[PDB]
C-alpha cells in the first residue's frame, strides 16, 4: 500500500545543531519531523507519514489529496508564515522540496488483537482476581515496561 | 520541550495521553476527538518542536 | 541500513503507453532510465534501479558518484536526451517534477558466490549477536559494504 | 524493445549476458568492461528505450 506525499526540507544551521533539516507535509497541517542529513530527513518523513496515514485509516479518517509539488513553495507554504510569535530563519538554498513516499502495509495492524495460550500457577490466578486485576492489560504493560 | 522526553512530558501535562502504535523512531500521543501526534526521539529543532506544539493548540 | 540519496528527474508523458507515464531518470548516472505508471510506482521503481545500480558499484569497487544539488537540476537543461537530434521527446513538463530518491543498499547487495570463512569473535560479541537474533554473516558483508560506502 | 524479453534478446545479441543479480521487477545485464545495464520488466517506452540503448552505445 504505497502512497506519496511532497514534503518540504527546511535547512538550518542555527540550531547549533544537530538535525539540520525540518520536514513538512503541507498537506498535513503543521506536521513536523526532522532528521540530520538528506537520507535521515527523508526516512524519517517517511516513518512520520507512514504512521499518521495508518492512524487515518484504522480510524478510517479520510486522507487528503495530495497537492500537486510544483505548486509548492517554500516560502508560501511555509507552516509557519502567519504565525505572529514564530521567527524563521531558513536557508532557502539549502532547503528542498521533493516526494516522500511510504508504504504504509507496515504501518497497519499494530493494535491486532493476538491470543496467547498461557500457563501461570494458580495462586496468581487466585491472587490476579482478588485485586481484580486486567490479565490481558497487565501482561501488556508488562511487556511494554521491560522495555 | 528540546527533547522528545520533555515533549511527551508537555502535552502529557496538558491532557494528552502516550501510546503505542508509534513504531520505529517516533512515538504516538493521543487524546479525545484529536488527531494524534507523532514525536521524534531525542533532541528537537525549534520548527519540529513548534510543529508539535501547534498541533497540540499549544 | 545502508541508505543512499540521489536526485532524479520525473518526466510525465502518458502518450505511448499509460503505465509507461513517469519516465525516471538519475541525473548522476548516465542515460539511466525506469519509468512506473503513477507517482508512487515511479519512485519505488526508481528506489529499485538506484538499489541494484549503486549495489553493483559497491561489489565491483566502482566509484559511487557524488550526488547533484536538486537545486541545480533542470527538467530541461538536465534531459538527457536535450541534445541528440534523432529523438523528439514529448514531455508534459508541467506534470514532470524533479524529486530525491532513496534506497537501502542492503536488500540489493548480492550473495553470488558464497565464501566459507572461519574466524573467532569475543563471547560477549557472540551472545549480543545471537540475542538480537543477527545473521552474523550477513553483519560481516553488510559491514564491510559499508565500509565501501564511506 | 518494446519489452524487457525484446530488450534482453537485443542486449544478448550484441554480447550482454543477463545474470541473477536482479531484483524485484528489474534484470541486470552485464558485459565485460561495461557498467552493467538494468532493465524494467514488461513494456518499455521510448524514453527506457533510448536510455537503455544509449546505455549500451547502441
Amino acid at each position: 500500500m504505497l502512497v506519496t506525499y511532497p514534503a518540504l526540507f527546511y535547512y538550518d544551521d542555527t540550531d547549533g545543531t544537530e538535525a539540520t533539516y525540518f520536514v513538512h507535509f503541507p498537506d498535513f497541517e503543521y506536521s513536523a519531523t526532522q532528521g540530520e542529513g538528506i537520507s535521515e530527513a527523508l526516512a524519517m518523513g517517511s516513518e512520520w507519514l507512514g504512521i499518521t496515514v495508518a492512524d487515518l485509516i484504522e480510524s478510517d479518517g479520510e486522507l487528503p489529496q495530495p497537492s500537486d509539488i510544483n505548486s509548492l513553495s517554500l516560502i508560501d507554504n511555509d507552516p509557519f508564515k502567519d504565525d505572529e510569535d514564530f521567527v524563521s530563519t531558513y536557508d532557502l538554498d539549502k532547503s528542498f522540496i521533493s516526494m516522500v513516499s511510504v508504504d504504509v502495509s507496515e504501518y497497519l495492524g499494530s493494535q491486532e488483537p493476538i491470543k496467547k495460550t498461557l500457563t501461570i500457577p494458580k495462586w496468581a490466578d487466585k491472587l490476579g482476581r482478588e485485586m481484580g486485576l486486567n490479565f490481558s492489560q497487565t501482561l501488556t504493560d508488562a511487556i511494554a515496561d521491560k522495555k | 520541550p528540546m527533547t522528545q522526553k520533555e515533549m511527551v512530558k508537555l502535552l502529557t501535562a496538558h491532557g494528552w495521553i502516550k501510546t503505542r502504535g508509534g513504531k520505529g523512531s517516533h512515538i504516538k500521543m493521543e487524546k479525545q476527538g484529536e488527531r494524534p501526534i507523532t514525536i521524534l526521539h531525542g533532541e528537537l529543532n525549534k520548527y519540529t518542536e513548534r510543529g508539535i506544539r501547534k498541533q497540540a493548540g499549544l
